[PDB]
């Protein structure tokens, strides 16, 4: 990597979005970087200790590919499948799992939720596609979760219980991304 | 919906569900008899009519949609991981949402009823919308009761049986409900 | 619609690209906004009267879908069908027409000549895809009429009759876009 | 035309009209036999040749042209609903016509005949260019004549008689015709 | 061509990028040209003499049409087919070689080396499709060398000889693109 | 390889060669048995190991990669017409290589081993990748073995027979080689 630099010259890392204890999250998108600018990637690397949730998220616009590195992880996807289908109910609701390890690959759709599970010590590389404009949305945890957001009146009439009893269940955990996978 | 030449013309929407407050409906896949349309083969077309004072429950879909209102006036709900943006939208109103943003929408204090049409750009899926849906339901379930019990277990950090019942459920009339206030 | 503004804030309407008496059209296009322009569309509001003739047009880029919002339509839709074909003469010539009402939907490819008919007094959306650089050209009517525009000793080579008695034919209506229908 | 592996070599255009003036050729579609080619799959060529003093008529094609001078020299008209824009083509000139302009094109005082090769970027119809003429041919009539008696009374204000005399016709050598002066 | 100027106003010539003896070369670009620019394309015109061999090359980006204005040619193409394949060895290697002429068209995949030879007095026309970005990169000649220029170490790995002999064979040949086809 | 549902686990690219020093291995196609992927139709994955004091030869694939280092160090040189851009990977480089430019890859003074992965964004030929190599081995020969006589005689102005030796071929553990130094 030399100072005659600026070409396709090469990259690696800054500070991980979502660092932690428990794991952590770096992450290159396309609009920080020209070589996958205009390649429309997102690239990431994933680190985590024996036993770290990965708490159920989706991301909006990319389909992210990932394969195991170095570790065992227990992968938790969630389906609603093909829409030349034309029914509701008449759908189906899928739960994919998938203890991969070292060698394997994961497709990530665009929208299904996942969850992650840290088995051994864990590294893992993302390779997003369909890039500029993802987000990432939680349904767990402390910071940016969902579920903490629908008002409180709507929660009522979304989940069997109550607006109270929402805005509970959902900070009895005081973690962010990665979290204790202990069982009982 | 099925084998016609060149039939630039379409009347009929399957159903996604129904029922005494309100509908979606969903237009055959234009690339479908006539090959005459394979421009369009990532398009979807939806059409939405709500009763007064109802709710389509928080959703988010995995297709960017262009809302468009016909008739009515609603009161759109945008959220995303940090708070909403909200919106009182009016006859001839049209608002982006993008994709996976949650969102749910609601007609007021009328006697006014709500037709909303929704314009599906597509990708993940070419030519395929789905939603997703938080809270149980006849149709089908939350997503959330797909995971596992110690998934569920860990990542919120309340036993399964105080999890279901802010889970799994008894929304009956569906997606599009009464609202109480 | 507040005043914290810029988002993908809501938007309606601004002055009809074509008022006029017979009927006005208002059209939002992709190059004047921003929440389409990224999406491409064209979205345009098409509101007549009892019996007030569209006239013979079509778009250069832009395939519109049209839905009936309110009221009854009679499309004549004009048309030479597939190129895996290989043949002039060997072609078609299709007129599709329907009398669309209240529910359904027309597709209007980019380059085949329409013309409308408001049997009821009309409202009518439409959602233009492959929007950026869309023109209309119009075979009728006073304003951006096309077959004013070849010269004279074309027309004469051209259409069935001469350079003289095109010139007549064509503004012997004195009208714009909507005009009236009145038969005999 | 039909079933070969991985030919990379064209020599065979079909025909599209032809006559004592002129030619309109037009080669298979690229993405034909071989699958070596799906890349190409939208992108067409025409060619082209004209006898001194003819013209072409005035037409609209649905596909964004790129045309190009092979021979000759040529008076391209570019008609758009305001006037028009004109230009004298010479050997290597290389011009851009959008989709749905009509323009006409015509091989001046000559001796010297002209070549012109048209490369086609279609889009409405993948690998698929029409285009349509105003005037009525032995080919095919003009798409004016596919209307309505009342939806040609109305829109030009003059009986169909009127209508159809200057309208349907016998233009004989077809789309390429020899020219007064 | 009007002193109105700005449209798609018509283009045709600029100082050739391989002039030499042998033969030249014109060439538009898209990023030199705005009617090609959103088109994508590249165009150029090919001019070569009674025996002008243009020397074993591949474009990296795009796929080139061409076609045969005037004269004789006799092409050279290279192959490895398709990899609905999945075995190395177990691939192709086809020679495509075809004496076009005055009428006929060549396609030119985006790596693919080519060879010419102008059998006749050439005038060919290239209508590159997947333009923005293309090199031309050469396998034979002086100027634009690569086999000049995997450094020396490698050669001798690479090439059934060494070093030393392959920084021979190679300048063996003073001349650039177009050269002498003279057989013996 | 063949016919799954919406299966988006996978663990078996077929391998491209292998050998005592190494190895290029190629996932299958990922629209492959689901059709829940046509939107992958495009991308391919590569993975890639080699014992230190290493060779990958020089080569040129049709596609674009994106390379990325998952194991080891490694000294990757880019070949252009004019000269070379040189650099030392280290675990976790990504590197971009355009389509067409050749490249070589090197494994340094090592024990520690080489795993790279490439992430192949494909055009030419949908979802197809292939590999351009100078040199012949007991796979294939060289693409220059494919020319003709005179086509090298003319070209390199040397004799057919000086041409062949530095042409085909010996180089017996193929595309992967082990260094003298």
């Amino acid at each position: 990597t030399l100072s005659s630099q600026d070409k396709p010259f090469n990259l690696r890392s800054r500070d991980p979005i979502y660092s932690n204890n428990y794991g952590k999250l770096y992450e290159i998108t396309p609009e920080k970087n020209s070589q996958l600018r205009d390649l429309d990637i997102l690239l990431n690397c994933l680190q985590m200790n024996e036993g770290a949730l990965f708490v159920p998220h989706y991301n909006s616009r990319a389909t992210v590919i990932l394969v195991a590195n170095e570790g065992r992880a227990e992968v938790e996807l969630v389906g609603l499948e093909q829409q030349q289908q034309q029914g509701l109910e008449s759908m189906q609701l899928r739960r994919y799992a998938a203890t991969l390890s070292e060698g394997d690959i994961i497709v990530i759709p665009s929208s299904f939720p996942v969850a992650l599970k840290a088995a051994s010590d864990l590294n893992m590389v993302g390779i997003g596609v369909n890039a500029e404009n993802n987000e990432r949305n939680f349904l767990a945890g402390h910071k940016e979760n969902v579920i903490r957001q629908i008002p409180r009146q709507v929660s009522d009439l979304t989940f069997p219980g109550s607006g109270e009893e929402v805005e509970e269940l959902l900070e009895n955990q005081k973690e962010s991304y990665f979290v204790d996978g202990q069982p009982r | 919906a099925q084998n016609n030449p060149y039939l630039f013309r379409s009347n009929k929407f399957l159903t996604l569900f129904k029922n005494q407050h309100g509908s979606l409906r969903l237009l055959q896949r234009f690339n479908e008899d006539t090959e005459k349309l394979e421009n369009l083969r990532d398009y979807r077309v939806l059409e939405y009519c709500s009763k007064p004072n109802t709710l389509l429950l928080p959703h988010h879909s995995d297709s960017d949609l262009l809302v468009l209102v016909l008739e009515g006036q609603a009161i759109l709900v945008l959220v995303n991981p940090d708070g909403r943006d909200t919106y009182k939208l009016d006859q001839g109103d049209a608002i982006k949402i993008q994709a996976g943003t949650p969102f749910y929408l609601i007609n007021p204090d009328n006697n006014q009823n709500l037709r909303i049409l929704k314009f599906a750009i597509t990708f993940r899926r070419p030519g395929t919308v789905e939603d997703f849906f938080l809270s149980s339901t006849k149709r089908l379930p939350s997503y959330l009761s797909a995971f596992s019990k110690n998934f569920l277990e860990a990542s919120y950090d309340s036993p399964y049986d105080e999890i279901e019942q802010t889970l799994l459920q008894e929304e009956q009339e569906g997606v599009i409900v009464k609202m109480p206030k």
